[PDB]
């Protein structure tokens, strides 16, 4: 198949990016460092909300470092106009780039949360290995999905722009908006209205930010304190179950990938 | 018949940037599109590749549709300026194009021995020069015995020994039976290696044919230096009575100006006689033709040596 | 040293009740018989500057309306203005004016004495180290001290080992200590006001007592200092603007930057509905004094709300209701009085400043400002502090500002 | 004379990258330094500028040392592959170079007209073509009264009218006493305007002189293209036994490699024996003379179709 | 003088940088929004403004001048400029004047609109103390930016490619803003037996972000050494930049 033949390039091109391997080793040495500081103090709901906050800062960052120059980095490099004269479609060199860059994020978080599990089962003596494997299995198959959202965000903002210096400006803008601006606009909307703007709409505004849907999935079982949640304390007011929250994360991929394909189809 | 473009009036924005050309192409000929860097050349090069849709026109590449996968296996294209994948290797990029076009992986080593790149294989593409990327960019276009090359200036940034050798590789493919289309802008230099030329400007196709066909249609003066001749006599001035202007150069030599429809008779006028004795002809070149076809319709020449 | 009968008292009523007319007198005076003597307002009984001016040794003496001036200053022999012996039970000291360099009311071993409505201006020139006490109480059971006005004495209302007594409505201005308490178990004090004082309330080693409704306006370095108080009740106190300074002697306390409440080794006490306003430190909680009911206060305007140098967690909310904090940036979705997120008053970098004072040079750095934000994102590095779930949204002390 | 290089030897470490070069550029001539992209040409091109210093010899640009400020006020230069400040304008970039070279501001709008950039001036430099920026880089080199020009690859990306118009400007300049230097790699297209070439290999200087002196020194053959013969192979078998390497270019066209003692006696056998529709005789070009001198010192010729 | 003729280029080229004008607008927006929340909700607000201008004025300086030397070498104009009547010193010093007056103007739109939001929203601010405490603030914030401007000329001249210049300019920004004081805290809270705290007022002089805050907090050293230590960070690093630029 042609989708795997072009995925094998990006799998062998993203792993030679030295800027990736810096901040993918930074994700590994911080997930050990959070789990080691979480092991000497014990607690359990603080090491989940801090690991999910660590992957809130880095799994969008590795995704946007990979794929900001996926389409426009090939267009001004000349190798995109050549590739369309190969037996391919425009739908195969995007889905192929998504599979190729998607296996990097599936490996960049299997390194990170894999060594985080070995920094708990070899550190916390007498920990429940069944509860550890289940909780970090939910961390693995949902931080990829957060990574695949921002991977599909980067294909949207690469096909729309036509210069790579401006693609890095939009990829930095998307990383600032979804991670630490939407969490602060929602905070400032709640403080300045003193929680009396809307008592039913404001928990549904968490679904317009995939980093907040990501934090709500991993903080399902281990709620604990409210100050560890902060603005995520609105998630107790959401009447939606947990299974739809997986589906609302997958719908953030498929909407932002079909938008990435509809922009690329009229490139 | 390799490329049979027949009646294509391609417009976009209702502007008619490529209006009503009927460009054939033989099975072994090496066509040269020599348009400007505007609406003429690069629009028409896209329609042969099939990545642009012909608005009201049929483009039958290889007797088939221009966007089938069965014809893009038998096609080779090289763009004007490419910097491929600056972290990948030399072999790996070409191996990446090996699986895409479906050629066998044994062919990826002989092409890097064909093009002189085996001394520089297994190295990162960001360490390559501009010449080596053109050397690599040719090597992907020859992948999997292509029956239609499409080169857009394959000679830039390259060593002049290599560019001379590149046309020898083009000549191996012409005798093998692959029609090639060159799209160059360094026109004195590509005229020795084409069989036909298609000069187009202001959208429309101005003229087409071989080099001898264009010189016959466009009346241009020639330079016939003929040293080592007869008595410096009425043999000189008889072409002034035949309709020419014989420059009576001093050391028994003439430079006759002709109109080139009277070309071959003036040769046998002297070569039929016994005193040619190392003459030398200087034809009007490609750019002097290319200047002339703009003066059929379009721009007018500059003033005081500007532009 | 003459006696009270050696004056010229004009009898108004024949129930051993006398009335001294207007006119000056001289020397010390002694009450040995139960005479309920009153005075005209121009009765300036001025001693010469030595000895206790009006000593009382008889029970049930209602001295009223006198005006005493210039008694002694020998603090070792207790030169008071009105000395009350242990046999002088149930003495009434009503509406008197005193000016002299020693003790105002020195009582000891007596029961149910009432020192009411007096104005005791202590001194002006002595260095607040030999001025003598305003209201000195030494092991008294039953006392009732109401609505006095002590000014510029030394250490205000001193109380030593006195069990059951009320301190209601007394004004204390420009003294060293406002109210001093020494081993006064099961005490009570209501609505007293202390102004411009080097320590507003000294609560040393006295258990089971009620501190209610008191006010401390612009005192120096210690608003309410509680040392070793157990089973107490701190309800409705208004501590405002404890500025820095020093007491000058540093004998039992030290100089401070200004603390509105300093809790030292107080194990059990209810500290509710108070108002700690505009000091440098709102409340200082030492490490030995933990696990007491602190709920409903108002920590408004303080430059640093809680100082808690420990690593033990400390919940500050009994029955789900916490305190109002001025810098509480929270919301209230479910329309109750409580906030929705809990409030940690201290960071980890707010306790590095207490542990190491050289980081004050680094206190404006962006890396420190980074380190304040990293705690809000990663709660594993948050040391267990002094948080309260459900803090208040509005001011609970709407009446204490009047 | 303009440039008088008297025996320099530039070396980086202990490797002598330019070994005893000795040039003498006249004040009215156009010279071309043709060499490969290694250390042959580009080290020598900097020694005429002030960018390096001769480790063993000395240069004399216009009878002075090459780093005086009054020398560089009359010395234009144009490097290869220069992209200017992209957020600036076309006019302001030339006005920025105007104050730097000390040229008056009235000469800026003249040179913007002189390179044909007036329609596209006062726009961003990032929305310029590769050929459009080469117009600008030429337009700064003519500032002041430039008595020496170093046009390293001046015609990349230009239109073939503009290429033909650039050497028209050059021929006005060399008649104005302003000697220039080409450094190209595209050898046809500069060979009509080089007054004396200075082809040099990787290490040393091979041969200098005019095009007449090179063809007199190097006994190269001539190319005789006869277009429009009847049959191919019957003529192709005739010259390959007579000692002429003859190929086939199209359905009816050949070329003949003579020895010029054969060129007279073979040309009669085309007009007499048979009838060609056109005859073109090529002189040995600069592209073919480059192959000779590289075979004189450097590598062996590549195999039949490789580079 | 040709040190000004190349400075007029860098004004016209720096003010059309879309990345600079985005950050310089965000610097002016965040300077009013801190001043809005410091009056409605002056030494308390000039310290929080000092933490803002320690974040962004190194970032503004590194966005201007990380591609000053190596961005011209990749563009090919650097090789062209040396053939002009120009020394290598006049190109560097002319870029320092040209890039210097940009962030000397970016604090006049940054704090010129921040002091407007204080002098018109306090109504009785006593502006005689304002124009000397902000006059000491605007002078010391441009000189902090000229340090990281001269740091960017050192780092531009060493590298050969534009991608590794931005990879080092992020590294210089991390080290001198928020790694040097974090490694000062690690020498405090983890070492006390072998760390003399009297030595620590001298180690703030090895960091121009630290010398920037000390002249907005007025301290064992006087004022005149800190101004002469901030200018020494410009004068050494510009002399270092001239020494690197002569070795290309
Ligand atoms: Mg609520």
């Amino acid at each position: 198949n042609q989708v795997w033949n072009i995925a094998r390039k990006e799998l062998s091109d993203g792993l030679r990016n030295r800027w990736l391997l810096a901040i993918s080793l930074l994700f590994a040495v911080l997930a050990v460092g959070i789990a080691w500081l979480g092991a000497a103090a014990s607690s359990i709901p603080a090491t989940i909300a801090s690991l999910a906050s660590l992957a809130t800062f880095l799994m969008p960052l590795i995704a946007l470092l990979l794929a900001y120059d996926a389409i426009v980095g090939e267009d001004e490099g000349g190798t995109l106009m050549l590739l369309l004269t190969y037996p391919l479609g425009r739908g195969q060199i995007l889905l192929g780039k998504f599979v190729g860059h998607g296996l990097i994020l599936a490996l960049a978080v299997l390194i990170g949360f894999g060594c985080a599990a070995l920094a708990i089962a070899l550190l916390v003596e007498g920990v429940e290995l069944g509860m550890l494997f289940w909780a970090f299995g939910r961390f693995m198959i949902s931080s990829t999905l957060l990574g695949w959202v921002f991977l599909a965000f980067a294909y949207v903002l690469s096909g729309k722009v036509n210069e790579k210096s401006s693609a890095a400006g939009l990829a930095l803008g998307v990383w600032f908006l979804f991670v630490l601006v939407f969490d602060l606009v929602l905070l400032a909307l709640l403080v300045l209205s003193e929680g009396k703007f809307n008592p039913e709409l404001l928990p549904w505004l968490l679904l317009l930010n995939p980093t907040d849907i990501y934090r709500l999935i991993n903080l399902s079982g281990f709620e604990g304190s409210g100050s560890a949640m902060g603005v995520l304390s609105l998630g107790a007011d959401l009447p939606v179950p947990a299974a739809v929250l997986w589906l609302c994360l997958l719908a953030w991929i498929g909407v932002s990938l079909l938008l990435a394909y509809a922009i690329f189809r009229r490139r | 018949n390799a490329v049979e473009i027949q009646g294509v009036s391609q417009r976009y924005g209702s502007m008619t940037v490529l209006h009503d050309l009927n460009l054939n192409l033989g099975e072994g000929e090496v066509l040269g599109l020599f348009g400007h860097n505007g609406a003429g050349k690069t629009t028409s090069m896209k329609l042969i590749l099939g990545l642009l849709s012909p608005s009201e026109g049929q483009v039958k590449v290889l007797g088939r549709a221009p966007n089938d996968p069965q014809v893009r296996r038998q096609l080779g294209y090289l763009p004007e300026n490419v910097t491929f994948y600056p972290q990948l290797s030399g072999r790996e990029t070409l191996r990446h194009f090996a699986r895409l076009k479906g050629a066998a992986l044994t062919q990826v080593d002989e092409l890097l021995e064909q093009v002189g790149l085996a001394h520089a294989a297994d190295r990162r593409v960001k360490t390559y020069s501009k010449g080596m990327r053109q050397r690599l960019g040719l090597a992907q276009a020859l992948l999997g015995e292509p029956r239609l090359l499409l080169l857009d200036e394959p000679t830039v940034g390259l060593d002049p020994i290599a560019t001379q050798d590149l046309y020898l590789l083009i000549d191996r493919l012409r005798q093998r039976g692959t029609s090639i289309i060159l799209c160059s802008h360094v026109l004195p230099g590509v005229e020795a290696h084409i069989n036909r030329a298609a000069i187009l400007a202001k959208g429309c196709l101005q003229a087409v044919g071989s080099l001898s066909q264009l010189r016959a249609e466009a009346g241009l003066p020639v330079r016939i230096r003929a040293s080592g001749i007869s008595e410096r006599d009425s043999w000189l001035q008889r072409w002034t009575d035949a309709g020419h202007s014989a420059r009576g150069l001093s050391e028994s030599s003439i430079e006759v100006v002709a109109v080139n429809g009277h070309k071959l008779v003036l040769l046998r006028q002297l070569l039929g006689e016994g005193e040619p004795e190392d003459i030398e002809i200087h034809q009007p070149s490609l750019e002097d033709l290319y200047r002339y076809y703009m003066e059929r319709a379009g721009d007018v020449r500059a003033q005081e040596g500007r532009l | 040293a003459p006696q009270s009968i050696t004056t010229l008292p004009l009898q108004p009523d024949g129930e051993n009740r006398w009335r001294l007319p207007a006119g000056e007198y001289q020397g010390q005076f002694t009450i040995e018989q139960p005479m309920q003597l009153r005075c005209e307002p121009g009765a300036v009984i001025q001693s010469q500057g030595q000895g206790s001016s009006l000593l009382i040794s008889a029970p049930d003496v209602l001295v009223e309306g006198c005006t005493l001036y210039e008694w002694g200053s020998d603090l070792t022999a207790m030169d008071s203005a009105v000395f009350i012996l242990p046999a002088a039970e149930r003495a009434q000291i009503s509406n008197n004016r005193m000016r002299g360099p020693g003790f105002g009311v020195f009582v000891d071993g007596t029961r149910d004495v009432q020192v009411i409505g007096n104005e005791i201006d202590g001194d002006a020139g002595v260095r607040s180290q030999d001025r003598g006490n305003g209201i000195h109480l030494f092991a008294v059971s039953g006392a009732r001290v109401l609505h006095n006005h002590v000014r510029n004495a030394r250490d205000g209302i001193y109380i030593d080992t006195s069990n059951g007594n009320h301190l209601e409505g007394n004004v204390i201005e420009d003294v060293r200590y406002g109210v001093h308490y020494m081993f006064a178990n099961e005490n009570s004090l209501i609505d007293n006001v202390t102004r411009r004082t080097r320590t507003g309330y000294a609560l040393m080693q006295s258990r089971k007592l009620t501190v209610t409704g008191n006010r401390s306006e612009q005192d120096q370095n210690y608003g309410i200092l509680m040392n070793y108080i157990t089973y107490s009740t701190i309800t409705g106190n208004f501590v405002s603007d404890v500025q820095r300074g020093d007491t000058g002697g540093d004998s039992m306390i030290s100089g401070g930057e200004g603390k509105a409440l300093f809790i030292y080794n107080s194990l059990f006490n209810t500290i509710e509905n108070n108002h700690f306003e505009k000091s440098s430190l709102g409340i200082h909680l030492t490490a030995g004094s933990e696990d007491n009911r602190i709920s409903g206060n108002a920590f408004v305007g303080n430059q640093q709300q809680v100082k808690y140098v420990a690593s033990r967690t400390q919940e500050w909310s009994v029955d789900g209701r916490g305190n109002y904090w001025s810098d509480y940036l929270g919301w209230d979705r479910n329309n109750d009085g409580l906030g929705d997120i809990a409030y940690e008053p201290n960071d980890n970098v707010d306790r590095l400043l207490w542990l190491y004072p050289q980081v004050r040079l680094l206190m404006n750095s962006p890396s420190i400002e980074v380190l304040r934000w990293v705690q809000r994102a990663f709660p594993v590095i948050k040391s267990p502090g002094v948080q309260d779930s459900h803090p208040l949204m509005k001011l609970p002390t709407e009446k204490l500002l009047t």
